[PDB]
């Protein structure tokens, strides 16, 4: 295992660095993906690398000229870090305006960050409509002449449609790590859950399916493991702050499945098969589900949620709350009540990317692993 | 014949409707605030205003009790306290100081915001109701895309089948056309009103009245009713011009252009305090926001109406709104409230109020507040942070 996690080690640590070695390695360009979903496909297709971006453990002062103290803590990060130039290696980044935040830190990039083209992407509500998917498909249409006009040169029909298989093919992959890390809980902690995951955003994702498919097979040589402490579903924007995940460890409680934007949301629904290609992604569009950002007013994210809880026999679900986060604050109640009526107990934590003190992740974490008996 | 109480008596009616309806067993609606109302007044549906109901409610001080009891309820103080009140509304089974039947049916536009989409969300899950979706994408560029337009208008239908499955009626676009007609002169006299304090020195009425005849243009847009009230408000509102008078109180020694919405809980209290230093709102965007123009029987045109309302456009427009708000309202100064509620207009406040600045050579000032959460505001420091920009102001009056 260790040659593996410490290469997605290298790359999740020094993100930047691995951003410069694509670039000289093959001559060509990054572009960057902000929460929640973004077309990578597309940017795949035309040889660049799709690099996510989710933030990161900062304290404000830059960013302080553009927003107030109560926007999102994760947002409040990508406008500090951009504003400090991190991610100056990139030569354009998407945000898609899937929230009121989102919206408006596009609208102050523009003037923020002058020199990194930013390129506007917003889906449609009504995303089951035929009328909804025409629409998605012309943004798609524009996302990529704008991409075409980053890089130089066009973006054939047929290689969107290889990108495509590619990246069915990493979720697919993933999907299939998900069960053999159900299956020896002991040893992938939770720490090594979201290296693995997590490493996917920073390398070209064929180069990513060989590496867990190769951890894929380390595993299954050895034998199942039946779990020695309490297991939880994770559920919220992200949960992947070294602290966190060591409280987890530090309970004797193991991370066996997660609703979490920044792991599962991005790889439990694969893209439609179809002769048009942007015709094929808009479809994906259609078929998320469980989703805050992606509407429903059935809101059938708590009980897809009770489904995979009761498949693993999972013990709680633990709310990783993203600070300030109004689209997940509206979910919360009706969430929670879908999920403590079919006998499951839940945990509510902040997550808060400015911080230096998580002691009440500490302290309600060791009273929810003691209330589990 | 008094405007205001044609106007009080206006409002108070379209409530009580609503409750004969679903006495009778005929749908009711709740809508946002600035949703394609054509729609179900083609079908003569009963449509109320959770936004509307949730500012009276706060004005006669009783939204915090309601606030408590969604906080109880496990939804966060970060919300929108709008949708904090009416949560609290609904689990409470209404209220006494404004009450309002629970819907059957929603409609929700989000060009005002995208925070209306997961507040109808909840609704409709919580009460097992229909929920139309007319989603209005943001507009980064300076026009509204074809792909928007089409995707819009394809809204519009889809909006019109399942009103004909609620109201069990077939639409008529002979009565439609009625509607557009209606509605389109109904715009007109909203933008016409309140933009008259701008040519006018002094103005011929207080600026805070404004918010009280926003209450008309949002929940009874296409009705023959508001046609004449606003008649009979624009008659009282020259007549002042005319001879001097206005509802403000004392000389007007200062113009200015308020942002935001104000905070309901303590409007009583903010119209004293700037009275008190001569200050009056004789630029606003407001008048804008319910013109909604278009030619009859024109669903392309309908669809650009509604999808540019000025909290949808591209930074560059907005600022442009509020500096043609300034200098054609020959104001003195602006005065921003940063409020708590609205992420939208907050994150994005900084940049615009330096633009404005920098082009308009105005000083402005600000505070903190919400429109409906009392928690949030605090008085002392809304007379200190005024009393600064008329400072400010009087010293630039020197020559
Ligand atoms: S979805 Fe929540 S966490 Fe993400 S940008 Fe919007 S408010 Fe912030
Ligand atoms: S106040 Fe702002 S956030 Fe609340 S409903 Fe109106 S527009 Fe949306
Ligand atoms: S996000």
């Amino acid at each position: 295992m260790e040659a593996i996690l410490s290469k997605m080690k290298e790359v999740v640590e020094n993100p930047n660095a691995a951003v410069k070695k694509y670039k000289s390695e093959t001559g060509k360009k990054a572009i960057g993906c902000f929460p929640v979903y973004c077309p990578e496909e597309i940017i795949h297709a035309a040889g660049m690398l799709p690099v996510g971006i989710w933030g990161g453990q900062t304290e404000l002062d830059l960013a302080k000229q553009y927003f107030p103290a109560f926007a999102c803590s994760i947002m409040q990060s990508c406008l500090e870090y951009g504003l400090k130039g991190a991610y100056d290696e990139l030569s354009g980044v998407i945000i898609p305006g899937m929230c009121d935040t989102l919206i408006c830190l596009g609208q102050n990039w523009k003037s923020a960050v002058p020199h990194i083209k930013y390129i506007s992407l917003v889906h449609p509500q009504n995303r089951k409509l035929e009328a909804g998917v025409k629409y998605l498909i012309s943004e798609y249409k524009g996302v990529k002449r704008e991409l075409e006009e980053i890089c130089g040169y066009e973006i054939e029909e047929a290689k969107i449609h290889e990108s495509i298989e590619v990246y069915n093919e990493h979720r697919k992959t993933m999907r299939d790590f998900v069960e053999v890390a159900y299956k020896h809980s002991n040893t992938i902690k939770p720490s090594i859950r979201s290296l693995v995951i997590k490493s996917g955003f920073f390398m070209r994702k064929e180069e990513h399916t060989e590496l867990v498919k190769d951890l894929i097979a380390k595993l299954n040589a050895m034998p199942e493991e039946v779990c020695s402490g309490k297991k939880v579903l994770l559920t919220g924007i992200l949960a992947d702050s070294k602290d966190i995940l060591d409280i987890l460890e530090d309970n004797n409680i193991s991370v066996v499945a997660d609703d979490l934007a920044q792991e599962t949301r991005q790889f439990r629904t694969d893209v439609p098969a179809g002769d048009d290609a942007l015709e094929r992604l808009a479809r994906q569009w259609s078929n998320i589900e469980g989703c805050s950002l992606a509407y429903d007013p059935k809101k059938k994210r708590g009980s897809l949620i009770v489904d995979e809880v009761k498949k693993k026999d999972i013990d709680g679900v633990i709310f990783c709350m993203m600070k300030f986060c109004d689209p997940e604050e509206y979910d919360y109640p009706l969430v929670r009540k879908d999920i403590e009526d079919s006998g499951i107990p839940t945990l509510y934590v902040e997550i808060d990317q400015q911080t230096q003190n998580n002691e009440q992740a500490r302290t309600r974490i060791q009273t929810f692993a003691e209330m589990m008996s | 014949k008094e405007a205001r109480v044609v106007i009080n008596d206006l409002l108070a009616e379209q409530y009580a409707n609503a409750f004969k309806a679903k006495e009778e067993g005929r749908p009711v609606g709740w809508s946002t605030s600035v949703f394609p109302q054509e729609l179900a007044e083609v079908f003569d549906l009963n449509v109320l205003y959770p936004e509307n109901q949730a500012a009276g409610v706060a004005a006669k001080k009783g939204s915090l009790e309601l606030c408590e009891i969604a906080e109880s309820k496990g939804y966060s103080i970060d919300l929108c306290a709008y949708a904090r009140t009416n949560f609290g509304l609904l689990e409470n089974g209404g209220c006494e100081a404004l009450d309002m039947p629970a819907p059957d049916f929603l409609l929700c536009c989000n060009n005002i915001c995208n925070q209306v989409i997961k507040w109808y969300e909840n609704i409709s899950r919580e009460l097992d109701i229909p929920l139309i979706m007319i989603d209005t994408t943001f507009n980064n560029e300076d026009e509204v895309t074809q792909s928007r337009i089409d995707y819009i208008k394809a809204q519009f239908e889809e909006a019109i089948k399942q009103l004909e499955i609620i109201s069990g009626k077939k639409f008529d676009p002979k009565k439609f056309e009625e509607v557009m007609k209606i509605s389109a002169e109904n715009g007109r006299l909203w933008k016409y009103s309140m933009s008259l304090p701008a040519d006018s020195s002094p103005s011929p009425m207080n600026g805070f009245d404004l918010f009280t005849y926003m209450a008309v243009i949002v929940c009874a847009r296409g009705k023959k009713e508001t046609t004449e009230a606003f008649k009979l408000l624009i008659e009282e509102l020259e007549d002042n011009m005319k001879t001097g008078k206005s509802s403000f109180r004392g000389e007007e020694k200062y113009r200015i252009m308020m942002e935001g919405i104000p905070c309901w809980p303590y409007i009583g209290y903010k119209m004293k305090t700037l009275a008190k230093f001569g200050v009056n709102m004789t630029g606003s965007v407001y008048p804008h926001a319910w013109a909604l123009q278009y030619e009859v029987n024109d669903l392309d045109g309908m669809a650009v109406a509604y999808s540019t309302m000025f909290n949808n456009v591209n930074l560059d427009r907005m600022t442009k709104y509020r500096v043609d708000s300034l200098v054609e309202g020959k104001c003195d100064g602006a005065f921003y409230h940063m409020n708590r509620s609205c992420k939208l207009m907050s994150l994005i406040q900084y940049e615009m109020q330096r633009r404005a600045a920098e082009e308009t050579g105005l000083p402005y000032a600000g505070f903190d507040g919400d429109q409906a959460d009392p928690r949030a505001f605090t008085n002392a420091q809304f007379e200190t942070r005024i009393q600064g920009l008329v400072e400010v102001m009087e010293e630039r009056k020197k020559l």
